[PDB]
């Protein structure tokens, strides 16, 4: 991650993200929208964060150290780059809405009014089907991955000291190989929990109301298909 | 040290989120409560013994019958979580939860844990479960429907208030250490 945007999302919430003297001058329900929308955008910032982690320090750090079978790195990472590009790009339109919407002379205070709109081109078109896609894929050889990355531990000692030492930083205490591939499939779960709460206390605006109530349908939608189409790959 | 893993499985909205999230934090957060829990570590010394515990949620997952039981493989402990002031939320325990947590994950420990045990003396809930001619899980229910799912035991905790939080996790550890 870089600096300027870890910096931007560091607070607990929105409510202490921004200046007090910003703060004060917002109605409650304001504050309670915008609290929700940070978190969603800081949850996003994580999550790309997490598939960076599996692409540049696990895969690549795999090819140029050890130098196992790019087949074998696949079956431990897979579709990685694609969910890398997917969810990079998501990521970087919440951050310009949040850029375009900062008071001039503030690098921190913003109010976005209008998600609605972003939430649904990201859930519906070709994005949608590159995500059903991509993690209908994923999902399916989910349980494979565990068992190939516990197959090289056990087996492979030079796999366990390149394990033992990218993962040795405090900041990755979180974010072993398995942990990473169980976030990353627990994340398409929790937009429409994120989403409801925004609705919740987006009613003030009648065609916002109707934009996130749209967008919430489209997410389960997407939910919906990505759990008809998995079924478990094995190996052994 | 040793590294278990833990899974918190129980009805939306029963309270699961804002459990996890009280333990990891060690405060009920005064400004903003989150929506969502990612993952945790947590560093827990339980009788001498130092055990790395990884904290999952299964918080939307509830309608995802493909999806959620990705969140099973390599479990060392189950939290199955219902909420005092919902007994429907307890019915559900032996109808759907302990059927699938035992087909995906059979020798594995279950503790059966009562949220909201703060709501049992609170005006509102008696009143609006007195509407559908219930009252609040009475302590001898909860202890009756662990017997009964062969639970490794039982355990009332409140997120709101802490009280009895930092035992549940503690045991889970002892649990997750057989
Ligand atoms: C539960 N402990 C479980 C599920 C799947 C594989 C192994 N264990």
């Amino acid at each position: 991650s870089m600096e300027m945007d870890e910096k931007d999302f560091a607070a607990d919430s929105w409510s202490l993200a921004v200046d007090s003297s910003f703060l004060q001058q917002h109605k409650k329900e304001v504050m309670k929208q915008q609290d929700v929308i940070y978190e969603l955008i800081q949850t996003e910032l994580h999550h790309v964060r997490t598939l960076k982690i599996m692409t540049r320090l696990f895969r690549t750090g795999m090819l140029e150290e050890l130098h196992l079978e790019p087949g074998v790195v696949q079956g431990l990472f897979p579709c990685v780059d694609e969910l890398s590009d997917i969810h990079t790009r998501f990521l970087s339109q919440l951050l310009e809405r949040r850029r375009q919407a900062l008071c001039p002379g503030s690098t921190r205070n913003f109010v976005i009014h209008r998600l609605g709109d972003l939430l649904i081109s990201q859930f519906s078109g070709p994005s949608a089907e590159q995500m059903c896609k991509t993690y209908s894929e994923f999902c399916s050889r989910h349980s494979k991955a565990l068992k190939l990355y516990k197959e090289l531990y056990a087996r492979d000692k030079r796999f366990q000291q390149f394990i033992r030492k990218v993962t040795r930083p405090a900041v990755l205490k979180r974010h072993g190989v398995q942990e990473c591939i169980l976030l990353v499939t627990q994340r398409i779960t929790k937009y429409p929990l994120l989403i409801s709460r925004i609705l919740q206390h987006s009613h003030g605006i009648e065609e916002e109301r109707q934009d996130l109530t749209t967008a919430l349908g489209l997410v389960k939608e997407l939910l919906s298909n990505v759990d008809e189409g998995i079924y478990q790959l094995e190996k052994g | 040290a040793i590294r278990k893993k833990l899974v918190i499985v129980g009805d939306g909205a029963c309270g699961k989120t804002c459990l996890l999230i009280v333990f990891s934090k060690d405060q009920f957060p005064e400004v903003y409560v989150p929506t969502v829990f990612e993952n945790y570590v947590a560093d827990i010394e339980v009788d001498g013994k130092q055990v790395e515990l990884a904290l999952w949620d299964t918080a939307g997952q509830e309608d995802y019958d493909r999806l959620r039981p990705l969140s099973y493989p390599d479990t060392d402990v189950i939290l199955m979580c219902f909420s005092i002031d919902s007994p429907d939320s307890l019915e559900n325990i032996p109808e759907k939860w302990t059927p699938e947590v035992k087909h995906f994950c059979p020798n594995v420990p279950i503790i059966l844990v009562g949220n909201k045990k703060d709501l049992r003396n609170d005006e509102h809930t008696r009143r609006e479960l007195a509407k559908m001619k219930q009252e609040p899980v009475k302590p001898e229910e909860g202890r009756d429907m662990a017997n009964r799912i062969g639970a490794f035991g039982y355990m009332e905790c409140s997120a709101k208030t802490k009280d009895g939080v930092r035992e549940v996790f503690e045991m889970a550890t002892r649990a997750a250490l057989q």
